[PDB]
C-alpha cells in the first residue's frame, strides 16, 4: 500500500536494463534493506519518546553510508563491559541481523547472539538480551560465591549479614529490568549508601 | 504523566510499573492498581478507590497551585520541576497507609513486650505539629 | 452568554442585513411593475411611486443606521463594557477545578445524599 | 428571484449560528493546516493556569 | 481601517444612486427618440449595434448591483466578526472535610 | 554590579484602567501593588576630596542611594482600610497630598546602590546603564543609625520621594512598572507626575562581558516596544538626564 513512484521506477529500471551486462535484483534487494532499516530507526524514534527506556537507557545512531545502527545500553555500568549493539547487513545472507556485541555473550553457551525478525519482535528481543545479561551477572556472582543461590526467585540474589550478635539472616538484593543497578527491599540509609557505592 | 514520573522513583519500596497504561503498589496485606483505560455489586472499597481519585486531582491541583504562586513571585526563577520535591501525589497516602501499618506493628510489640509483662502501665497518643 | 451590550449590537446588524433583502426584494417588484407599466396599462400607476419612494427610504435609513454601527465599532473601544479583575479565568480554571472537586469529596463524604 | 433564495438561505444558516452559540472560553481565527482557510478556535487547555 | 471602510461604503453608495439614475433613463428612453430640432443628441445609426448596446447596458447594471450589494453584506458580517473577536474584555469547613476524609480512608484501609 | 537594558515612557491616568486590562491580556498575570522610599546622599561639601586627580580625572564624585519598603499601614489613611488591598487604590492616589509625612520618615531614619551615566554613541537601541548594589542587613553600637552611618562614610542626606506603583512579571525576565513620585519635605508633599503615570520596561543582565545574552536582552526588549505600537511610545530617554555626579546637577523625574 506504499505509495511507490511506478513512473520513475519504470524509467529507472528500464535505464538499468539498458546499461545492464542482476544489477536490477541487487539494487531491489538494497532498496528493500534500506526501508526496513528506515522504519526500523523510525519504530525506535516512535518508541523512545515514551517508552520504558527513554530516561537514558537506549541510545541508537543510524549510519546510511554504512547503513547500519548502534544501540548503546546501560551506560551507567561499569561492570567491566559495556553494552553494545549492531544492526546490519550480514555479508553471507545478505539480510538485516542484530548482534550482541559482548564477550560475555561471546563464550556464553546455549545462548543465541544473533537475532531476525527485528521488526516484529524488537521489543521481545531487548527483554530477552536484558534478561540473559542480568543472568550472566547474576552467574557470575555465583561462580564467585559472595551471594548465595536464592531457589524461590531465580533473579534474586541473597546476602547473608549478621543483624544482630547471635542473629545470621538473609538479604535480598535484586536488579534493575532497565538501567541495571542493583537496589535492596527495604534498604537502610548505610545501605542506600552502599547499594549507590556498588552501583 | 505525573504518576509515571513520580513512580519511576519509588522501585525501592515495592511499586512497579507494568504498562504504559498501568501502575501497581504492593503492600504487606494489600494491592492497588491504578490504570488509563478507554471506553472501547457495591464492593466495600468501592468508597476507598473513589477517595483515593478525588484525592489525586486534589494533590495535583495543588501542584498547579504551587507553580503558579512560584512564577508570580519572581519573574528569574526558571520553572524547571524537581521530581525529587516538586512532585508529591503517591508520597502522602502511601506515607499515611505504611504509618498506619508500623503504628500497629509497633502497638503490638509494646503490647507483647511491656503490657503483657508490666502491669499497671498507662499509654497516651499524642499528634505534635 | 455575551455581555449585554453585543446583544442588540448583533440585533441591530441582523436588522440591517434584513432591511437590505428587503431593499433588494422590492427592486425586484419595481422592475416587475415597470415592465407592464411600459405595456400600456395605467391601472397600475399609481403603485409605482409609491413602490419607488419606499424602495429610496429603505435604501437610504439602512444606510444611515450602518453608519451609526461604524462609529459604535470607533467609540467603544474600553468603553460601556468597562474592565474588571476580580483572579482572570485562564488562571483561575484551577480554582472552579478546585472547588467542583471538594463538592464531589462532599457528596462522597456523606452517604444519604448518594440517592 | 435566485438571490432573494439563496440569501435567505445563509441568513438562515447565519440565524442557526447565531443561536447555536454561547460565549465559552477563549476564542480566535486560525488557518487549517489541511484546509488553509479561517476557522474558529477555542483554547479549553491548563496551559495559562 | 474604519475610515476607509466608510469611503468605501460611500462611493459603494452614490455608485448605486448613478447607476440606478442610468438604467432608469435607458430603460425609459430606451424608446428611440427622434427629434427635428438640433438640440436633441439620439443618434441610432446602425440597426443591430442598438440592441448590442442594450444588452450591455443590461449586463453592466446587473453586474455592478450583486457586486455592490454582494459587497455590501460582506462588509457587515466583517463588522460583526470584528465586534465579537477584537473588543478586549470558607477555609475551616474544609479543613474538617480533609480531616474527616483521611481519617475514614485510615479506617478503611 | 548589573547591566540594566530599560525603555522608558508615560501615560495620562485617563487611559490607566484600559492599560491595565491590555498588559494582563498580554502577560496572562495580573498587577502586584509594591511601594518603596529612596534617599539620596551626597559626599560632604565642608570636606575638601583633594583626592580627586584633577589632572588625570581618575573619578568623579557621584550620589549615593538607600531604598526601603514601608508597610502599606503608613499610606493608608482612615478612609481606605474597607477597600481591599489591590491596583485599584492607584485611582484615588491623585492628590499632592499622601498620609506619609515628613515627620514619620524623619523617625524612620535597606539597600545601597551607585550608578554611571548611560554609555556613549548614537548605535545604542536600549538605555544601558551600570549599577553597584549592596545590601545593609542589620547594626549596633552607640549610634546605629542611617543617618549616623552615612555621615561616617562622609555623605549627608539631600533630599527623598516616595514611589507607589505596579509591577507586571513577563517572561524572559523582563519587568514592567507603572509608578507615582511624591517628593517629600517638611514644607510639604508635591506629586511631581501630576495626572499621569510613569512607564518603565527593564530587564537586568549580570555580567556585562556576555555579548549574546545582551542580544537577546535587547531582542525581547524590542520586541516588546513594537508590541505596544499605536497605544504607548516607549522611547530611550535623554542620555544627559541620567547622570547622578554631584558637578552638575538635573534628577528625571
Amino acid at each position: 500500500n506504499l505509495p511507490l513512484n511506478k513512473p520513475r521506477l519504470e524509467k529507472l529500471i528500464n535505464e538499468i536494463l539498458l546499461k545492464s551486462n542482476l544489477s536490477l535484483y541487487n539494487f531491489l534487494h538494497k532498496y528493500v534493506l534500506t526501508l526496513q532499516l528506515y522504519m526500523v530507526h523510525r519504530e525506535f524514534l516512535k518508541l523512545a519518546n515514551g517508552g520504558k527506556f527513554s530516561k537514558s537507557n537506549l541510545i541508537h545512531n543510524y549510519d546510511s553510508k554504512k547503513s547500519t545502527i548502534t544501540v548503546r545500553y546501560w551506560l551507567n555500568g561499569k561492570m567491566d563491559s559495556k553494552g553494545k549493539i549492531t544492526i546490519g547487513i550480514q555479508r553471507t545472507t545478505e539480510s538485516l541481523i542484530l548482534k550482541w556485541d559482548n564477550q560475555s555473550a561471546s563464550r556464553a553457551k546455549n545462548m543465541p547472539v544473533i537475532y531476525n525478525n527485528i521488526v516484529s519482535n524488537i521489543e521481545g528481543i531487548l527483554d530477552e538480551i536484558m534478561f540473559n545479561h542480568a543472568r550472566i551477572i547474576r552467574s557470575e556472582l555465583l561462580a564467585r560465591d559472595i551471594f548465595q543461590e536464592d531457589e524461590e526467585n531465580s533473579d534474586v540474589l541473597l546476602f547473608q549479614l549478621p543483624t544482630t550478635c547471635v542473629s545470621m539472616a538473609p538479604i535480598q538484593l535484586k536488579i534493575d529490568l532497565l538501567s541495571g543497578q542493583f537496589y535492596f527491599r527495604n534498604p537502610t540509609p548505610l545501605l542506600s549508601n552502599y547499594a549507590s557505592k556498588i552501583n | 504523566y505525573q504518576i509515571k514520573k513520580e513512580c519511576a522513583l519509588l522501585i525501592s519500596y515495592g511499586v512497579s510499573i507494568e504498562n504504559e497504561n498501568k501502575v501497581i503498589i504492593e503492600l504487606p496485606n494489600e494491592k492497588f492498581e491504578i490504570e488509563l483505560l478507554s471506553l472501547d455489586l457495591p464492593k466495600i472499597n468501592d468508597k476507598r478507590a473513589n477517595l483515593m481519585l478525588v484525592m489525586l486531582r486534589l494533590l495535583l491541583v495543588v501542584i498547579f497551585k504551587k507553580t503558579l504562586r512560584s512564577r508570580i513571585s519572581s519573574p528569574h526563577g526558571l520553572i524547571n520541576l524537581n521530581v525529587d520535591d516538586d512532585i508529591l501525589i503517591i508520597r502522602p497516602i502511601l506515607g499515611k497507609v505504611r504509618f498506619a501499618n508500623y503504628k500497629l506493628l509497633l502497638k503490638k510489640i509494646i503490647k507483647d513486650y511491656v503490657l503483657d509483662i508490666v502491669p499497671g502501665s498507662s499509654i497516651t497518643e499524642t499528634e505534635v505539629e | 452568554m455575551q455581555p449585554p451590550y453585543i446583544q442588540e449590537r448583533l440585533k441591530s446588524l441582523n436588522d440591517i442585513e434584513t432591511q437590505l433583502c428587503s431593499m433588494l426584494q422590492e427592486a425586484s417588484q419595481v422592475t416587475f411593475i415597470f415592465g407592464e407599466l411600459k405595456r400600456g396599462n395605467e391601472s397600475v400607476k399609481p403603485q409605482f411611486e409609491n413602490h419607488v419612494k419606499q424602495f429610496y427610504e429603505r435604501l437610504d435609513k439602512s444606510t444611515t443606521q450602518l453608519r451609526k454601527e461604524i462609529q459604535l465599532l470607533d467609540e467603544n473601544v474600553g468603553t460601556r463594557l468597562l474592565p474588571i479583575n476580580v483572579n482572570k479565568k485562564a488562571l483561575g480554571q484551577d480554582t472552579e477545578k478546585m472547588e467542583e472537586q471538594l463538592d464531589l469529596l462532599s457528596a462522597i463524604l456523606d452517604p444519604s445524599k448518594s440517592k | 428571484n435566485k438571490l432573494s433564495s439563496i440569501l435567505q438561505n445563509e441568513h438562515d444558516y447565519w440565524n442557526k449560528i447565531m443561536q447555536s452559540i454561547s460565549n465559552k472560553d477563549v476564542i480566535f481565527k486560525i488557518r487549517d493546516r489541511t484546509s488553509g482557510q479561517k476557522l474558529l478556535a477555542i483554547k479549553y487547555g491548563y496551559e495559562d493556569s | 481601517m474604519s475610515n476607509q471602510a466608510l469611503y468605501e461604503k460611500l462611493e459603494q453608495t452614490r455608485t448605486i444612486l448613478s447607476v440606478k439614475l442610468a438604467e432608469l433613463i435607458n430603460m425609459t428612453t430606451i424608446a428611440d427618440r427622434n427629434d427635428d430640432d438640433e438640440g436633441s443628441f439620439a443618434q441610432e445609426n446602425s440597426e443591430l449595434a442598438v440592441a448590442t448596446t442594450s444588452v450591455m447596458m443590461v449586463n453592466n447594471q446587473t453586474m455592478q448591483l450583486i457586486k455592490n450589494v454582494q459587497d455590501l453584506l460582506i462588509l457587515t458580517r466583517s463588522i460583526k466578526e470584528k465586534w465579537l473577536l477584537n473588543q478586549i474584555p470558607d477555609e475551616k469547613q474544609i479543613e474538617e472535610l480533609l480531616d474527616n476524609c483521611i481519617e475514614t480512608f485510615v479506617a478503611e484501609k | 554590579m548589573v547591566q540594566q537594558l530599560s525603555l522608558f515612557g508615560s501615560i495620562g491616568d485617563d487611559g490607566y484602567d484600559l492599560l491595565i486590562s491590555t498588559l494582563t491580556t498580554i502577560s496572562g498575570n495580573p498587577p502586584l501593588l509594591y511601594n518603596s522610599l529612596c534617599t539620596v546622599w551626597k559626599p560632604n561639601p565642608s570636606y575638601d576630596v583633594e583626592n580627586v586627580n584633577s589632572r588625570n580625572q581618575l573619578v568623579e564624585p557621584n550620589r549615593i542611594k538607600l531604598s526601603k519598603e514601608v508597610p502599606f499601614s503608613y499610606l493608608i489613611d482612615e478612609t481606605m482600610m474597607d477597600k481591599p488591598l489591590n491596583f485599584r487604590i492607584l485611582k484615588s492616589f491623585t492628590n499632592d497630598k499622601i498620609p506619609l509625612n515628613y515627620a514619620m520618615t524623619r523617625n524612620i531614619l535597606w539597600s545601597l546602590q551607585i550608578s554611571d551615566i548611560p554609555a556613549a554613541g548614537n548605535n545604542r537601541s536600549v538605555s544601558m546603564q551600570t549599577i553597584a548594589e549592596t545590601i545593609i542587613l542589620s547594626s549596633a553600637g552607640k549610634n546605629s543609625s542611617v543617618s549616623s552611618l552615612m555621615n561616617g562614610l562622609g555623605y549627608v542626606f539631600e533630599f527623598q520621594y516616595l514611589t507607589i506603583g505596579v509591577k507586571f512579571f513577563m517572561k524572559h525576565g523582563l519587568i514592567l512598572e507603572l509608578q507615582k513620585i511624591w517628593q517629600i519635605e517638611e514644607a510639604g508633599n508635591s506629586q511631581i507626575t501630576s495626572g499621569g503615570f510613569l512607564l518603565k520596561a527593564y530587564i537586568n543582565v549580570s555580567r556585562g562581558t556576555d555579548i549574546d545574552r545582551i542580544n537577546y536582552t535587547e531582542t525581547a526588549l524590542m520586541n516588546l516596544k513594537k508590541e505596544l505600537q499605536g497605544y504607548i511610545e516607549l522611547s530611550v530617554p535623554d542620555r544627559q538626564s541620567m547622570d547622578s555626579r554631584v558637578a552638575h546637577g538635573n534628577i528625571l523625574i
